[PDB]
DNA sequence: TCGTAGCTGAGGCCTCAGCTACGT
DNA sequence: TCGTAGCTGAGGCCTCAGCTACGTT
């Protein structure tokens, strides 16, 4: 539980002092308490920051992101212990059962079909939309770069909460891990994807960066979930959580995200 | 009315006049900063606080560091009115620790 | 019904500096002013034309210096002031009630 | 894509120029060709570092490990686009035979037991050391009859005294403890590097079972310290213990620094376990 | 301006000092400032003040009131000047028409009457209530009739017995006298302010005492009191005193809004006093 | 009840004890019995009293008459219970007729400009003053033809020069309206010891205008001071004019001092207004 | 070019008892 | 036993730069 997501694009030096994190720039100077702190977007290449703030990091269990030059995000930090103790989520991950498994990747996949239905009816193809919710009973542009980064926003966010329930995130639920470290993070933010098309729709007219800065709406808009206005990255952590114990057989009944 | 970003500001008077007194000072004050307050002033500390649960974690905090010296004292004072504090003299502290937006830029 | 809180904190490094500030809380006291805590003041104040009138007088006694600093609180919230450590001001000056005896 | 495992543990200042990694340190300076690079594993916390360079980690597909100050390693860093090879690991380490875990464990653990008894004989203890080896050749799959605990007693009675137990709160056993915290950090330190996960021993709470499995056979490397130093406060035997960092010990033919063995040891116990080899290695002392 | 009643009854001195009022007894010292003050009551002999502090309780208009030995309230400061110009009012007051003066005293009677009927109809006296109304509707100019009188005789016999008079000499009685002074000084000062002279009476003048003019416009807050004695009936004359405190605390209904009846007696009085002068053509309503 | 009327003007203590006032403090300490008390009047801010003597000042009914910091009257103690004769007084002054005003208001114009002359006569101006003596002489009720300020300005002019005006700011008429103020509050005083009110004078603001008329004819006395000492600076005339309270002066055919010849001058006065009396009381300088 | 904990001394903030000068 | 305004020096409150000792049961 903290909120900001703080991103930061000039040369500067970051460090920890107490449970802050401090920022030091030309002639800007800037301490933030990391409690506050939900995510840090290290947007630029001209930082330095030291392994003192990013074991504290981990420590308050913060999404940390890097980015390439052209800033579009390359990867995140993964902490290898998420709880304590993870190990019993573990031993109880690898007893998912095959059945099992199927029965909630299908559950989930149909929420992400029933999702697409309902953004599509939203602008006006009450018959396109229509055709989903039949299949569901069964290139290179500016659009797929922010449909990409958007994606990738929702991709680290679940991998965070899956570690953090003492899951592995490289084990999906149909492809255990054959193409990627993070399937299952993959697979659990199915459901949301739309929320990224909403957005990109929106402004599938304007340029790329212009794109990146409507999508950050994610961290900030609130979302209906379980009949209450959520932040996503709380909605994140209870689907996550909840998903988690249906898969090792505690519940029954996959939660649910409609858009 | 609302609290939704409620301050909490946090006002002490404590005595100097042995060293046991002053170390006693000296971990309650760090015990502020460590819990992320921010001196707006001398003997005045505000933090901000995003709900009422947060609010009676921090205090029940407090009771536990508590120095028992002094005159410590706190009062909630709502987002609005915080914001709303008149300037008489002097002028606005602008860090980023200071407002209560979600997204923060460090240069945008 | 509520509770202006005047916080400064003034330069005492020269003799205008200082006679600035004894000038100040002069001002402050004489407005009826109480001292909950060093640098910290506080005046209860009856409704909104009291304090647009106030705002107006301490505006006219600005010593132009240092930070100064108001808030308005509701007189819920300032009655409601946690002690974390050390007991409460009895003043009758500092409570809101409408009838007052000095020793029942 | 590359070879070399660099490890980093002095207060420091990592950059990126043509290519290179470079390394900035008070007097220590060095540039290593990122195309060498297979691991990059930050020990400490008094290490700064740049984006740029991090960017650079994860285009040339670089394992980028990090610690807590303790030097135990808390995660590493997560490439979107690609990844890795000690990603293939995990998927084996998972298919560990319940078999394969018994006979690798039970042969490391009897390696203890040796090194237990050689330790016993270099306190010329002739005899209460060849009674260990009667136990260790009594020993079955996963030491059901617990030869292993039988083996400790003894061995710590003889050392240092029959008052003495390893429960007991004295300096003693506080050196000894600190030492196999040591022995645990590094061996965590390897086996991450490996692409397994600490937290699941081969025997069966803690985060690092396997760590802590896999560093049996070189526990006597501190009993040795620790006894030398039985009459010294804690703090001297505290600073005594160093000597495992540059001390050389008597591994495959060759006498090699510890960290050096403990990768060693590690990598080619962790191919045994993925039936890539027979014959667990050995370490002696 | 103010709002508080700062009763006083510990042996102790009263001073000035930097616009406050400074009260010093033996255990404890209380400074409180003037622009706070409402009321002053001085309950007790066995305290001492100065003409400094006596001066400022003038100029910030605050009522004053004395007591004897038994607490009991016998006077009050009465300011002789103030709003200024007070001057104006005053001639305009010595040229009240016999006429007016009637009607305004009658609508304020009536208006008495009216809220001795409520009050009588609040405790389930639905008739006696009715009867009064009958009475207040057979009103002529300055009550020829004395309908106030046998109105007054019938109230107070439902309420408290027909062994029950006005006078004399029981706790109901004494209680009902001292609500009344507190009314009184209350209209007699916002009388002052609005440049008027509280000895003049709309029916009797000064013929009778010093303020018949409060005691003519507190006449339809007077069941205020009476409503305040008829639920403390049963108790010792000294709760009955602190229980009528209540005037100074409590809210009261008055064109509309909820107000405090210092406040009240303001509007009305020098809402009041302008249909006197012929500024104006209603008289205000007091309701309870 | 009593005849005296005590006036309090020293930094001192009112109590009571056994049916008396108790005045101190040193130098001067003084008892004085309630029954022979009509009226306390409290000149300054100096003064401190006890509950106890007002409770009693109340029962004896006793005229108490505050006063602020300039020594005018601003309020009294209003008994609940019984009533001081002034109380009367007040429904006399009501009927003050508008014809006697005028009379009464004349006659002490008259007194006035008299007093102007003689002041002019005694400046060696045998001319000028017997020139305000016709004026005098032409004055009709109400004086609607203004011969008062004619007189006045005549009067300042021969005294101080053509060139003064009394609306001009300088030393002599600073010191002009200090004694006039001086006079003022005496006369304020006594008219609501009488049980008159102040604020209205004979002839129509001020809260004063009756003391402003009935202390016309004394308006003289501070004229001479002035006069005499026109080329002080302003202190000096401020302390030449205190003179007024410790000289005597010719009234009713013995010397007197000021506020005693203003205590029988206004009660006198206030007769004649009632219409008790025919004849205002004289003074002439 | 990493952090912590704990103390010190320089230097500015803040109040108050006690004094002087003053005031129709 | 009435008030005000203004200054001083004693003495307590408060922060911050700068230093030392320390660093895997
Ligand atoms: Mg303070
Ligand atoms: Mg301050």
């Amino acid at each position: 539980m903290g909120w900001r997501t703080v991103v930061v694009n000039k040369h500067s030096k970051l460090s920890y002092k107490n449970n802050h994190l401090v920022f030091k720039a030309i002639d800007h100077q800037e301490l933030i308490h990391l409690s506050e702190i939900d995510v840090l977007l290290l947007e630029t290449t001209d930082i330095s920051l030291t392994t003192m703030l990013l074991k504290r990091l981990i420590d308050e269990k913060i999404l940390v992101l890097f980015c390439d030059d052209k800033r579009l995000p390359i990867g995140k930090i993964l902490p290898f212990y998420g709880r304590h103790d993870s190990s019993l989520q573990l031993t109880r991950q690898l007893a998912w059962t095959e059945e099992r498994k199927g029965q909630v990747w299908t559950a989930i996949i149909a929420q992400k079909i029933t999702n697409q239905s309902l953004h599509l009816a939203q602008r006006d193809y009450g018959q396109k939309a229509a055709a989903l919710l039949a299949m569901r009973a069964e290139q290179e542009n500016d659009i797929n770069a922010g449909l990409n980064y958007g994606y990738t926003l929702l991709l680290s966010i679940f991998a965070r909460e899956l570690v953090q329930t003492g899951c592995f995130t490289q084990l999906g639920l149909k492809h255990a891990n054959q193409f990627n470290d993070f399937n299952l993070a993959s697979d659990l933010m199915e459901p949301f994807r739309p929320l990224v098309d909403q957005i990109i729709y929106e402004n599938r007219k304007e340029a790329f960066p212009i794109m990146k800065r409507k999508l950050f709406a994610l961290f900030m808009n609130t979302y209906m979930y379980k009949k209450k206005q959520m932040f996503l990255t709380n909605i994140a952590t209870d689907y996550t959580k909840h998903v988690v114990k249906v898969l090792n057989q505690e519940e029954e009944g996959v939660p649910e995200f409609g858009i | 009315m609302s609290y939704r970003y409620m301050r909490l500001l946090l006002m002490f008077d404590m005595p100097t006049d042995t060293a046991s007194d002053r170390k006693a000072y000296r971990k309650f004050r760090k015990f502020l900063i460590n819990e992320g307050f921010i001196m707006h002033q001398f003997s005045v500390y505000s933090k901000i606080l995003l709900n009422d649960t947060a609010n009676k974690a921090m205090l029940a905090r407090l009771k536990q560091n508590n120095p028992q010296r002094g005159l410590i004292t706190l009062l909630n004072v709502t987002e609005k009115q915080f914001s709303r504090m008149i300037y008489l003299h002097g002028e606005q502290d602008n860090r980023v620790a200071n407002s209560d937006e979600r997204i923060v830029f460090l240069g945008e």
